[PDB]
């Protein structure tokens, strides 16, 4: 239950980190055809 | 007779003309050494003059590290007593300490 | 006696699934052609079954705890027979895909449920013998399949690949009903967890799709593969995190708390990855780079079963006086020997015997790998949980097989491309014994372009052989390291 | 130099590639010579489309 | 380029393919040009059988 | 073009196929035109062996 | 016809095969004709070394 | 035309071979005729190396 609440909590941090990395890599590839 | 040493693109840098070399063969093992010098590097990688596509058109493209031949000249007083033959394998080592 | 008849029936139950698995991959070309579709389009006939079976295998224990083991076995057998018949009489590719999905979903509870029934029903005095007999059927069917598959493909109309399962199912159901009467299993009703089922479906399906489709899409250079891998990893992570906290075990993970189970599962899974990633290449190599036919190509793997079909009872009979770990180590060494044997002996002009002795040697390695490692895997667990442990073991093993195939195929093609690049360099002007080849070719009347194509084809074949032999060397080297892991398991064997 | 034959049934889709020519500056070539066939990683700034 | 050999013995059935010629509107190509070898997707309306 | 070379030391038996020629009714080709290289299914009757 | 192209680096001994020219009785060919390339099975009686 | 070599990236090393020529005593040869391409097994002495 609470362990379950922290199971969803830790998962959310990773997801947000990935979403934030997605913008940086987006801008990087968009400004240069390599 | 000379030796054609195929080095990767990673190693071609830092090699100048005249640098010392040491070549050891397999027929004679390690009991005999050879001395030589760099004559020069080639302005082509072999694939320059190939008559066929490097890879198939149908397949995908995969990166491959290229190799660039180097001419090395042997000392002639060692060949007469320990002669070689065309196409024999050999381990080459080039001293690159000095860079004019 | 009833014991022998039951043994035959359960052997057949675990044999039919392996036969169906192996035959379709061999028969895919002709089936794809006869329904007006391409190899890529037809290969969906295998991925669908892969996904369905992958989903079905982990779920055996949950249905076992409620429906009842015997009833589940009988119903699954009859349903599989019906599904095979339906597939056999199909008339379109889409309908074939539909019925294959149904068949795969149905066939999941066959191997683990059969193993559990065989283990429990036999008295403990002959548990080792029962396990030894079981391992045979998983080691012989993969070779018994392709020969018949090729014969049926090249002689009669397809559909008879999926008809042979009907009589096998009929015999299985008849014998099971006549022999297992009264040996029912206790049941129990419990609440259903929905998030677990949804998370399992999504994650495992995504993983199977990714593995089976990655090649043609150049893996991570396609956005579809990226989204598939993301969804798979997220689902598995969250799903695993939940199960250890779930009160109702949609998947019984408490079995991982046993050191023996962890080590045995890991060893069998990794060894199976290597094995199944290796053997897959040989048929394609023979058919494409040597001109073999399907039936001849399958015939080259017959000598593997010569040794196990003899030593399996002897190993089973004498199991009382062997430290099974030493058998696992010997099998790993024997697998390294066979692969190094293949590595330094494959040549463009190799006869049928050059690829038949190594399998004769591999017979020993395969013989002494399944029974001991499976005895270690299920060591000391109570009789009631044998079903769930078997389900977990089979799920891990199938995952390993799929991963091995996925890695090996890509490595083969990519190293072939590299060798092609390194070879075509020598073919240029300014080279004797290169214009001579063109002269001889033009002697036979070929154009210049045709001669160039012929030279390119030869370079391709040589590259495939070199790349194929580079994979075998790597596999053997990897085996040399996996050797010692089996010694971490305690000796409570019994 | 050898054509690709797409009408053969055993056809698998593959993304195609188009050669593009890039003009190097000769002043820095003297300092750092290059040979034919070497490999490089390129990058085109497409921010301006006129 | 290389003639197909079908009386071999290792023959297997595969679907054949037949090229079809398609015209294009040149005005559209005026503003979005194409190059030889670029891949495409084609959709033919066969509702008019005459 | 290249007669398959037996006696190579790596020989395996495979069935051999001999081409057979069939004349198609010309009054029906005009109603249903055919193309070079289109696969078909052939049935040949053999009861009258004289 | 063409040289067996250079192996990949391994070499293994295999048995070689040598052709033998066997005559046929013409009076029986007319009853049962043959054609070029049909597989057969010969058995040479070798009890008269001489 | 396709020389096996230790091309960079190869995981398996290779060893070259160099043909040497032998001569047969003809008195033996006339008694037991040989033919081109037949395989044998040669053992060359090296005790005396003047």
């Amino acid at each position: 239950g609470k362990r379950k609440r922290l199971l969803l909590l830790l998962t959310l941090l990773f997801i947000i980190i990935a979403v934030a990395i997605g913008i940086y890599w987006f801008l990087v590839l968009r400004h240069f055809e390599e | 007779m000379w030796v054609d040493a195929n080095f990767k693109e990673t190693q071609i840098a830092n090699m100048r003309i005249g640098q010392p070399v040491t070549i050891t063969t397999d027929i004679y093992g390690d009991d005999v050494k050879y001395t030589g010098k760099v004559v020069g590097l080639d302005m082509g990688t072999g694939s320059a003059f190939s008559l066929l596509p490097a890879q198939n058109a149908t397949g995908n493209w995969i990166k491959v590290v290229q190799r660039l031949p180097v001419r090395i000249e042997l000392d002639q007083k060692q060949l007469e007593q320990y002669p070689l033959r065309i196409g024999l394998s050999t381990l080459v080592s080039v001293n690159t300490t000095n860079r004019d | 006696a009833q014991l022998v008849i039951m043994t035959i029936a359960l052997s057949l139950a675990t044999f039919m699934q392996v036969l169906d698995s192996t035959i379709a991959n061999v028969a895919i070309p002709t089936i794809a052609g006869n329904l007006g579709s391409s190899l890529s389009q037809g290969t969906w006939v295998i991925t669908s079954f892969g996904v369905a079976n992958a989903i079905s295998i982990p779920l055996t224990g949950w249905l076992a705890k409620r429906v009842g083991e015997v009833k589940l076995f009988l119903w699954s057998t009859i349903a599989f027979a019906i599904a095979s018949w339906a597939c056999g009489v199909s008339s379109s590719l889409n309908m074939l895909i539909f019925f294959r999905v149904i068949q795969g979903i149905v066939a999941g509870p066959l191997i683990p449920l059969s193993q559990s029934l065989l283990l429990n029903n036999y008295p403990p005095a002959k548990r080792s013998i029962a396990l030894a007999l079981w391992s045979m059927t998983v080691i012989v069917a993969p070779i018994c399949g392709p020969i018949l598959g090729g014969y049926i493909s090249d002689n009669y109309h397809w559909g008879w690949i999926f008809f042979i399962n009907v009589p096998i199912g009929v015999a299985v159901v008849l014998m099971t009903l006549q022999t297992l009467r009264g040996r029912e299993t206790r049941t129990e009703r419990r609440r259903i967890d929905a998030v677990g089922l949804a998370l399992l479906v999504i994650g495992i399906g995504s993983l199977q799709i990714m593995l089976d489709r990655g090649k043609e899409l150049d893996w991570f250079s396609s956005q579809e593969i990226i989204i598939l891998t993301v969804v798979a990893v997220v689902a598995i992570c969250f799903l695993i995190v939940w199960e250890l906290t779930d009160d109702n075990p949609i998947v019984d993970l408490s079995l991982f708390k046993s050191r023996n189970f962890t080590i045995g599962c890991l060893c069998i899974s990794l060894a199976y990855m290597l094995y199944f990633g290796a053997i897959v290449l040989l048929p394609q190599l023979l058919q494409e780079v040597y001109g073999y036919t399907a039936t001849w190509a399958g015939l080259a793997s017959a000598p593997v079963g010569i040794i196990p079909v003899i030593l399996s009872p002897i190993i089973g009979r004498f199991a009382h006086k062997l430290d099974m770990r030493r058998l696992v180590t010997f099998s790993f060494i024997m697998y390294a020997v066979c692969f190094y044997w293949r590595a330094y002996t494959f040549e463009p002009g190799m006869d049928f015997g050059a690829s038949a002795w190594p399998q004769f040697i591999q017979g020993f390695a395969v013989a002494c790998f399944f029974m001991p490692l499976t005895t270690i895997t299920l060591s000391g667990l109570p009789p009631e949980r044998l079903a769930a442990a078997s389900s977990l073991s089979n799920f891990t093993r199938t995952l390993a097989g799929s991963i091995g195939t996925s890695i090996t195929t890509t490595m083969w093609t990519n190293r072939e491309s590299m060798h092609h690049a390194q070879l075509t360099e020598s073919v240029n002007p300014f080279n004797p014994n290169a214009q001579a080849m063109y002269s001889q070719l033009e002697g036979l009347g070929m154009t210049q372009q045709q001669a160039s194509g012929w030279i390119a084809q030869q370079i391709t074949n040589q590259g495939l052989i070199i790349s194929a032999n580079e994979i075998f060397w790597m596999s053997a080297g990897i085996f040399l390291v996996l050797l010692g892991l089996v010694w971490f398991a305690k000796p409570p064997f019994g």
